[PDB]
């Protein structure tokens, strides 16, 4: 696997693919 | 955070695993 | 707004849209 | 869960708001 | 719901989610 | 237009409803 | 170009690609 | 409609051009 | 069809739509 | 990482994510 | 092929690496 | 390459056909 530049919904897509059924938490700063 | 780093800089899939349940 | 069938990555894309900066949790097992 | 309500059945954007932090 | 920065196909995705079965018109300037 | 505003600036889902049929 | 099954948001993504600046109308009821 | 032709059945990129403004 | 500005995964999406069942090769420079 | 059902454009999105700069080949017929 | 393994059945990210150039 | 041109500049769907199998 390689390093990736992920922004916006592209990140949540990556998270969904990596975590799958385990689920995940999306916690951005604001 | 990962959200920032992945977009401002770069991140790996292994780093993203830390956010799984 | 209308009702819709949202599955897989499409479901997390919608969560990202609706929640935005607030962030969210995707938990299939729950 | 979210999946049973939005994928099996249908759900509204308002319902999705229940999963925001 | 929160404010969103939507560009390109990301906007048409948002439109599809908000309008659903009602359908919509995508009219950009050019 | 909305297309421009949503991308140049920012827009809300409520504003996007104006474009539904 | 080839034929393809295009449903849901995938269909509007294709319309966005094909139409571009011209814009389009997505009307399920029609 | 577009849905019946592109989702139920299959359709080409050329057919999609009929829905551009 | 019109000219498009395609970056990242947005390009592979376009390729998938244009090539379909024929398949394709994604060869970026690096 | 977990196992997952990946079809259509979702499959090529995952390949793009996993392969990145290396690039990939999508060959349905093979 | 890739389709039979990842769509018909399920597959891992590691398996997808077999299709990188 | 097409990857670069489509993103740095602009490209057409006809140009993308050159990459199909
Ligand atoms: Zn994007
Ligand atoms: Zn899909």
């Amino acid at each position: 696997f390689v390093n990736q530049h992920l922004c916006g919904s592209h990140l949540v897509e990556a998270l969904y693919l990596v975590c799958g059924e385990r689920g995940f938490f999306y916690t951005p700063k604001a | 955070g990962i959200v920032e780093q992945c977009c401002a800089s770069v991140c790996s899939l292994y780093q993203l695993e830390n956010y799984c349940n």
